[PDB]
């Protein structure tokens, strides 16, 4: 289940290597809009959390 | 002048633009950043279904 907006959830991601290509395997994304980062170049940047 | 004609679902018409997202603008067609022309569309659900 997904918590409603009146009480939103929040989870951190860190201490792991990430691959967003498998993200395409779940479902087709309706919008998939990236504002500040090029969506194609999400696999060559190292972040904190 | 040129011409490219096709029937396609009207819920993704917004994907027809230089540097747009979605399957139409990424994996099925693309327009360059130097496009100088026009785009026309009109309803075709009833006629071809």
């Amino acid at each position: 289940r997904f918590a409603s907006v009146y009480a939103w959830n929040r989870k951190r991601i860190s201490n792991c290597v990430a691959d967003y290509s498998v993200l395409y395997n779940f479902a087709p994304f309706f919008a998939f809009k990236c504002y500040g980062v090029s969506p194609t170049k999400l696999n060559d940047l190292c972040f904190t959390n | 002048v040129y011409a490219d004609s096709f029937v396609i679902r009207g819920n993704e018409v917004s994907q027809i633009a230089p540097g747009q997202t979605g399957n139409i603008a990424d994996y099925n067609y693309k327009l360059p950043d130097d496009f100088t022309g026009c785009v026309i569309a009109w309803n075709s659900n009833k006629l071809d279904s």
